[PDB]
């Protein structure tokens, strides 16, 4: 099923700009569980602007509670898995860290590949979360 | 910075650069407000005298 | 998983400049084709030439490289054998399976320089004759200068040496499709769409001169120079014109240099693409039955 | 020495197209117009024509 799902809201761009061939630092955060997003994403082929609302879902898996794991490099199209959202990532948890001097200040270190993510917020939401795991990130704007 | 001349070009810019519309030399535009007054000059054309005879005494 | 199905059109068909579509297929399918169309299919040329006697200014081995680049006809060019395949006649001769024979013989007596041409040379076959203008110069004799050779031409791949090539300018382009966003085309003014039609390096985009609007004319002459694209980049209107290439629909402008007709040339080219991809299958089934 | 037959790159034959060459350029044509008469739309079959020493005529005095 989803472990963490939640609705943000672009607060800033880092490189600010169009058909740079970089990837952007799209920053975010929630509004209704205090969450703050730091995913890298290319604008070339899917344009965000300043300003729009888009669900993120993280699922270990996407066989829709048909196989535990993933299996093989090249997945196949079997048993009507998941694919309602519109941008599908994959990527391997490598570090979690903790902050003090504030309630949320545990972050959450992600690589998708080459790009990264962070994710800082209160340690509730992120409890179910282990070290060295193969996550999915699950997008779609609306 | 940059000043304008009234408060209506003002509160027009800053709604053309809160949908990030405003592009130039492919670089985005955040138009945000700063206290700094670089010409201290009253923003009306009713207050803006332009010629007016003073005596002292 | 099964096999593809080609479409052509052939836009104009004349001598060496035949011009055909080639719809539905990849880039392996026309690079393929243009790979063994350029280097693979033999034509004759001669090799061996047999020098008797030379009295002009350039040297005995000098026109012997020039001899050999001359674009002979052949019509007859895939029916014979190599010389290596023949293993009877042993060379030197008309042995009208593998060779045939040339004889230059030319001798300038009178007061003024006469050149001598590739219309001069005569062979025992008139099947394999040079083609014909002036013709190629070859030497410039003068008064008391004499040239007589015998020459020996052969069928050979074009991969060896660069004279049995009888392609000169075989190439393919994607021939892309091109897309205007209507709806940005009014945000920018008469004098901006002068100087982007201006920016275009080949004659692109037109102008309409009854609405001023950018019509699409000749989108088949674009040559992917990236002008166009990156002055709309710099401007007031990013992302105006998105241009993309095809996966599809190439175009065919293959020249046959007057050795061979330009309709052999592609029909030569198939029919050994089908046993260049015949030994390989036939030598390989044993080892599955 | 004299003009090659084939084009270095290309494969084009060019060593017939020598006389018709300088029987046009005897004229008033400019050398950028005297290759558009004999057909070549590209630059490498061009800088054969345009750019060629005529050595022949200094080695036939003797
Ligand atoms: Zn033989
Ligand atoms: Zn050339």
């Amino acid at each position: 099923i989803i472990m963490f799902e939640d609705i943000f809201v672009v607060d800033k761009l880092d490189p600010d700009g169009k058909k740079f061939d970089k990837v952007t630092r799209v920053e975010a955060r929630s509004h209704n569980l205090e969450m703050f997003m730091h995913l890298d994403v290319n604008t070339e082929v899917y344009p965000l602007a300043v300003g729009d609302k888009f669900t993120l879902a993280m699922a270990p898996t996407l066989n829709l509670d048909g196989t535990p794991d993933t299996g093989y490099f090249t997945p196949g199209a079997k048993k009507t898995l998941a694919d309602k959202y519109e941008y599908i990532m994959h990527g391997k948890l490598y570090k979690i860290s903790e902050r003090d001097g504030k309630t949320p200040k545990a972050e959450l270190y992600v690589s998708f590949g080459g790009l990264l993510m962070l994710l800082q917020g209160d340690p509730a939401h992120i409890s179910h979360f282990e070290l060295d795991q193969r996550l999915f990130l699950l997008m779609r704007k609306l | 910075r940059v000043q304008f001349t009234t408060l209506e070009v003002k509160s027009r810019a800053q709604l053309l650069s809160s949908q990030s519309k405003l592009l130039f030399k492919t670089h985005n535009l955040r138009l945000s407000e700063a206290y700094d007054d670089i010409i201290p000059r009253p923003v009306d054309p009713r207050k803006r005298l332009d010629d007016i005879v003073l005596t002292v005494g | 998983t099964y096999q593809r199905f080609p479409k052509i059109k052939i836009r104009e068909l004349k001598d060496d400049y035949a011009k055909f579509e080639l719809r539905e297929t990849d880039v392996s399918m026309a690079n393929a084709l243009r790979r063994v169309m350029i280097s693979e299919v033999p034509t004759v040329a001669i090799d061996l030439v047999e020098i008797e006697v030379n009295s002009s200014v350039l040297n005995d081995e000098f026109i012997a490289h020039r001899l050999g680049l001359i674009p002979l006809t052949s019509e007859r060019a895939m029916s014979m054998r190599f010389s290596r395949d023949c293993d009877a006649c042993d060379g030197d001769g008309q042995c009208e399976f593998c060779s045939v024979e040339f004889r230059l013989s030319s001798k300038c007596v009178t007061d003024q320089t006469l050149d001598v041409t590739s219309r001069d040379l005569y062979s025992a076959d008139p099947t394999v004759t040079p083609v014909d203008h002036k013709g190629i110069i070859i030497v410039k004799l003068r008064r008391g200068q004499e040239l007589k050779l015998r020459a020996i031409a052969r069928k050979g791949i074009g991969k060896d040496h660069a004279k049995w090539s009888p392609a000169a300018t075989v190439t393919f382009m994607y021939e892309p499709d091109i897309i205007i966003n209507e709806d940005m085309m009014d945000t920018l003014s008469d004098e901006e769409k002068i100087d982007l039609i201006e920016s275009s390096p080949t004659k692109v985009f037109g102008m309409d001169p009854v609405t001023r609007q950018v019509v699409v004319v000749d989108p088949e002459a674009y040559t992917y120079d990236e002008e166009v694209i990156k002055k709309a980049e710099a401007m007031g209107k990013p992302g105006l014109i998105e241009i993309s290439p095809k996966d599809d629909s190439f175009i065919f402008t293959v020249e046959s240099t007057g050795a061979v007709k330009a309709s052999q040339l592609v029909l030569n080219a198939i029919d050994l693409l089908k046993q260049k991809l015949d030994a390989v299958r036939l030598s390989d089934d044993t080892v599955e039955a | 020495m004299i003009i090659p037959v084939r084009c270095f790159t290309c494969g084009k034959v060019i060593g017939n197209k020598w006389d018709q060459y300088l029987d046009l350029l005897q004229l008033d044509y400019t050398e950028g117009d005297a290759l558009d008469a004999l057909q070549l739309v590209r630059y490498c079959c061009r800088r054969m024509l345009m750019t060629h020493v005529d050595l022949i005529e200094k080695l036939l005095n003797y």
